[PDB]
């Protein structure tokens, strides 16, 4: 698997490691007692959207077809 | 020699050397801490997952 692209988001456990992710070419592990990398190793930014309840989608689709 | 200057410039050396003997054995401490902290930094940054 690829390494996970460059993310600076770290939190520790026993003492602060300053962890930079551009210093090592591959991601060394995470041990427990040193670091816990931030999550979605393989993970992009979008926007999605909840979908509505279908009853109140019906009565939208009413409401617009009584207004046309 | 009979200059009195000249032996206190080899009596200052031999005074000096008096303490170095001493002095310089604090750096074997030096290196029985630094070998005893790479060992903890080691089995402390062991892995454990
Ligand atoms: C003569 C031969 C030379 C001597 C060799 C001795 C060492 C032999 C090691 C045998 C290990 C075989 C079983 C190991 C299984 C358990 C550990 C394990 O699975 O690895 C866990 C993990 C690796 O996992 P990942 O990198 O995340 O890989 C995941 C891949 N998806 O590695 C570890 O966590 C290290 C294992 C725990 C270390 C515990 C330290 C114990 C201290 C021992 C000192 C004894 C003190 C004596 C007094």
């Amino acid at each position: 698997a690829p390494n996970p692209y460059p993310n600076g988001i770290h939190f520790d456990r026993v003492f602060p490691t300053h962890y930079d992710p551009l210093a090592e070419t591959n991601r060394t592990k995470a041990n427990l007692q040193l670091i816990k990398y931030a999550p979605g190793n393989y993970s992009t930014l979008v926007v999605t959207s909840e979908k509505l309840p279908r009853p109140c989608i019906r009565t939208i689709q009413n409401y617009r077809r009584c207004q046309m | 020699y009979i200059s009195s200057v000249a032996e206190m410039m080899f009596d200052y050396t031999a005074c000096l050397v008096f303490y170095i003997r001493i002095l310089a054995q604090w750096i074997r401490v030096v290196l029985m801490v630094v070998t005893f902290i790479s060992l903890s930094h080691y089995v402390s940054d062991f892995d454990i997952t």
